[PDB]
């Protein structure tokens, strides 16, 4: 059972690393989109 | 009987534990997929909002 557990527990670190990088990319994309949208709103407000 | 039943119960618990543990890789993949789906929805939202503005 312990060997089963040890073999099962691997391939996990890759899951966490890939998800962490994916979440970093998600946050960067969301921040960029929000900043661009806010800049568009700034342009609209200056026009107004 | 002690020896046999104790080994049997030990294996029962080990197999139940293996059942429980052979889900964490699936859960990590599901978590990554759900994060991707949330990012997809929110990115569509952000792009649509910026385009409308």
């Amino acid at each position: 059972h312990l060997a089963k557990k040890d073999k099962l527990d691997k391939e996990l670190q890759k899951l966490e690393d890939d998800f962490a990088k994916l979440k970093q990319d998600h946050a960067n994309d969301e921040t960029k989109l929000k900043t661009n949208k806010r800049q568009q709103q700034n342009s609209l407000a200056d026009n107004i | 009987k002690e020896a046999r039943a104790e080994e049997g119960t030990q294996q029962r618990m080990y197999e139940f534990e293996q059942k429980q543990l052979k889900e964490k890789i699936n859960n990590l993949k599901q978590k990554t997929d759900t994060e991707n789906m949330v990012h997809e929805q929110l990115r569509n939202f952000l792009i649509e909002k910026e385009d409308q503005i």
